[PDB]
């Protein structure tokens, strides 16, 4: 049952948005989410002080996907443990206990992926978080779908648009409630032409060209969140990349980086069926 | 300006 969401395919709606993304199939500068859009989003949450520290994503209901960062990054001295954080999912407000809608759980144990490069170029920056219990799910707590190889290949290509949402800076204030924008992947060359930075084939890059006139991007906070794509095949949301790294938010000529999901779905499956 | 979750949580 993963990506079809309670409040709109099952019911037959469609989001303000989701054309723009099936129309291509050929936060800074996005728009506040509807109620029940993106179902999978998940606060990880400080214990003390309180405080956001990424985004991450739903993925079943025993499991979290986040980036490695969020959770281990020596050079700020960043590195948490289960009960340093708590990990709200079905939220909406950036800042309120949205009582009686959210759920908080509890961590039972953190995986990072072992060959994880926080040295030079955030190369495998994804993590699982296995929770306490099981979530149970609801009109605004419901799983993404992980890609399949074929969904993968025939999905992510340059001018595909993609969604991306999180809680984080709005310009490198932070929102009110959940952001979202669109944005299309770019071309490995283009991407590896606007760094210095080492890119690896489990990254991908998004944004608009600075003549394309459109623009958005992540930014600060945003971390650890969904890079996601609707298939036009079956009409379920998979969630293709993990917010990474980026050169400010939103600088013409830069675009994000995302930690690319199906290249790493083998370590994600082994972590699973070994560990529940 | 987190808004004060529950203890039980914070548990
Ligand atoms: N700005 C750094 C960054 O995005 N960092 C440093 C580690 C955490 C992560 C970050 O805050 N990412 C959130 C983010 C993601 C995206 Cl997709 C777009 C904008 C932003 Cl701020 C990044 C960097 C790249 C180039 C020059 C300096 C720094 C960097 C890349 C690779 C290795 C180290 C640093």
């Amino acid at each position: 049952d993963c990506g079809l969401r309670p409040l709109f395919e099952k019911k037959s709606l469609e989001d303000k948005t989701e054309r723009e993304l099936l129309e291509s199939y050929i936060i800074v500068e996005g728009s506040d989410a509807e109620i029940g859009m993106s179902p999978w989003q998940v606060m990880l949450f400080r214990k003390s002080p309180q405080e956001l520290l990424c985004g991450a994503s739903l993925i079943s209901d025993r499991w979290v996907l986040t980036a490695a960062h969020c959770l281990l990054y020596p050079p700020w001295d960043k590195n948490f443990t289960e009960n340093d954080l708590l990990v709200r999912i079905g939220k909406h407000s950036r800042t309120r206990y949205e009582r009686n809608i959210e759920k908080i759980s509890m961590l039972e144990k953190i995986y990072i992926h072992p060959r994880y490069n926080w040295r030079e170029n955030l190369d495998r920056d994804i993590a699982l978080m296995k929770l306490k219990k099981p979530v149970a799910f609801s009109d605004y707590i419901h799983p993404v779908c992980l890609p399949d190889r074929e969904t993968a290949a025939s999905l992510l290509q340059a001018g595909y648009k993609g969604r991306v949402t999180g809680w984080g800076n709005l310009k490198e204030g932070q929102p009110s409630v959940l952001q979202v924008v669109n944005l299309p992947i770019v071309e490995r060359p283009v991407c590896k032409d606007s760094t210095r930075i080492r890119i690896t084939d489990n990254m991908f890059c998004a944004g608009y060209k600075p003549d394309e006139g459109k623009r958005g991007d992540a930014c600060e906070g945003d971390s650890g969140g969904p890079f996601v794509m609707k298939s036009p095949f079956n009409n379920r949301w998979y969630q293709m990349g993990i917010v990474s790294w980026g050169e400010g938010c939103d600088r013409d000529g830069k675009y994000g980086f995302y930690t690319h999901v199906f290249r790493l779905k083998k370590w994600i499956q082994k972590v699973i069926d070994q560990f529940g | 300006d987190f808004e004060e979750i529950p203890e039980a949580y914070l548990a």
